[PDB]
């Protein structure tokens, strides 16, 4: 029933800069003993939750001077002197004052990088697969930034639509890049039926699509 | 140090009921509060339930969400706290944390669904390039056709993570999870090593080592 | 991505010879200069060897101890630097690194001793209400290192301990692997020590039950 906000919701940030994320809770979380009851917690990926401040402006154990918080009430901020990559991931407040306790929606930092084009690999569909029936053409793009990009899967020169997923990682922790995952699913007939398989990508940091692609059978 | 283990996660009918467990070490039990915490894929963090100690008369505190159908508990001489969960809606689905508000367990995954268990085929992604081409290869491997999810991948029983990209899986229109697992390296490094990936899912009790070699 | 990947080690006869690779991606490679540098077990770095690239006609340098026993070399096409070891000597028993002097690679080790090939015996260290048990595997009687000890095939790293190997009156390394758990997770998780020696082929999961 206590709403907590925060913004921004994403926020890009070159390391060694500062950053700033703010929390916004809908009633007050000074206690009478003069505790006000707010918690951040930084969860990077594949991690579970970390917490980093506790009661609004204390550090936890382990935590660099990096971080600080500090607050009036009803409006906190997360404050990082100097970002570094390995701090990309979800900020989230947290209130535990009243129940039901509420977290924030998350605050996702993103590590600005030098614009790093994808290395490109496609892969055939195995042997093993075709005899279950199904074909999964897959598509490879390595260490790329910005994440935004454009997978376009092309059949002897055919646009295809409708047929593929994709799935992207998140942000490295070491050295900012992401990498995406994109499958093309035909029947085994429909494999058989066709020679030229390419996956064609378009990303800010190539002057124009790069095309990986295979003969089935050579 | 402080370690706290939650198991017990898996597949169940809507309706159904699962308990979980939370068991810790590391530290003096009897006066700590505990709390499960959940988060549903791609979401934000729902506290669901908090356990006071033994001189609170072990009082209980719940999120609506779950008030009546969900019952936290724990047992102190096995440094241990629980979560019921009766009458399992779909929305339940999520991974399910224990918590100090300090230190978290690792999670474990609740996925409520009308379907059942199904384990994944492995298939082999096999290296992009040869061995004398100079310049970077990839590799990897296909998990696909499996429910539900999750599922572990390693390289090598864990001795390779260099290189290596575990994608989130994706629900294909016959509503089961597919997800490929690849690493680069050296294309001269192909022939030198070997390169198995081992993939384990715990719901149906699948485990795969696949060899990857150059085609 | 940069990448750098050595292998070629192993266990030698003092006199013997041995080549070490060093397989590169992810980086231009033509004008780019590199090294070998080796790391004795507890001890320090040792600069070993330098190549530059084509336009310097490949000049090579070496340590003094090295001198007319090694020779490092390049293959631009197949982007991969090498290290020839002739006239092998005990000292030269070490981790060999590749580095650019900004990037390295993890490593290949080499030994050069009259022991021969020995695999490990692995033995269950049995788990030891409620509080921390610990649990483990005995990686006995094995040359030469190194050994890789995972739990549960890599899923398993927190509590995890994998102590530095000794060496035995007899010439063979022993060595633990340990893990502390939450007791109560000994009913609900299973643990599997997956040792791999490669030098012997020996590889070996071993479930370790209460
Ligand atoms: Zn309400
Ligand atoms: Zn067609
Ligand atoms: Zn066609
Ligand atoms: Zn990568
Ligand atoms: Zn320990």
């Amino acid at each position: 029933d206590v709403v907590m906000t925060q913004s921004p919701l994403s926020l890009p940030v070159t390391p060694g800069e500062p950053a700033s994320i703010s929390c916004r809770s809908s009633r007050s979380l000074l206690t009478s003993k003069g505790i006000t009851s707010l918690y951040w917690y930084l969860q990077k990926p594949g991690q579970s939750p970390q917490l980093l401040i506790y009661r609004m402006s204390n550090l936890a154990s382990g935590i660099p001077d990096r971080f600080s918080g500090s607050g009036s009430g009803t409006d906190f901020t997360l404050k990082i002197s100097r970002v570094e990559a390995e701090d990309v991931g979800v900020y989230y407040c947290a209130q535990f004052l009243v129940y039901p306790y509420t977290f924030g929606p998350g605050t996702k930092v993103e590590i600005k990088r030098t614009v790093a084009a994808p290395s490109v690999f496609i892969f055939p569909p195995s042997d093993e697969q075709l005899k279950s029936g199904t074909a999964s053409v897959v598509c490879l793009l390595n260490n790329f930034y910005p994440r935004e990009a454009k997978v376009q899967w092309k059949v002897d020169n055919a646009l295809q639509s409708g047929n593929s997923q994709e799935s992207v990682t998140e942000q490295d922790s070491k050295d900012s890049t992401y990498s995406l995952s994109s499958t093309l699913t035909l029947s085994k007939a429909d494999y058989e039926k066709h020679k030229v398989y390419a996956c064609e990508v378009t990303h800010q940091g190539l002057s124009s699509p790069v095309t990986k692609s295979f003969n089935r059978g050579e | 140090e402080v370690q706290l283990v939650e198991s017990g996660g898996g597949l169940v009918q809507p309706g159904g009921s699962l308990k979980l467990s939370c068991a810790t070490s590391g530290f003096p039990f009897s006066n700590v509060w505990m709390h499960w915490v959940r988060q549903a894929s791609g979401k934000g963090l729902e506290w669901i339930a908090h356990i006071k100690a033994k001189s609170d008369n072990y009082a209980t505190y719940y999120a609506e969400s779950v008030k009546g159908r969900f019952t936290i508990s724990r047992d102190d001489s096995k440094t241990t706290i629980y979560l019921q969960m009766n009458s399992l809606k779909t929305e339940d689905t999520a991974v399910y944390y224990c918590t100090g508000l300090d230190y978290w367990g690792q999670g474990t995954t609740v996925t409520v669904s009308s379907a059942s268990t199904k384990g994944p085929s492995v298939f082999p992604l096999a290296p992009s390039s040869k061995s004398t081409s100079g310049g970077t290869a990839a590799l990897g491997c296909l998990v696909k056709d499996y429910f539900p999810e999750p599922v572990t991948v390693s390289w090598n029983s864990g001795a390779l993570t260099s290189g290596v990209h575990t994608f989130p899986a994706v629900l294909q229109s016959s509503g089961l999870y597919s997800l490929s697992s690849v690493v680069t390296v050296p294309s001269s490094s192909l022939g030198t090593q070997t390169y198995i990936c081992n993939v384990n899912h715990k719901p149906s009790n699948t485990k795969v080592d696949k060899k990857v070699e150059p085609k």
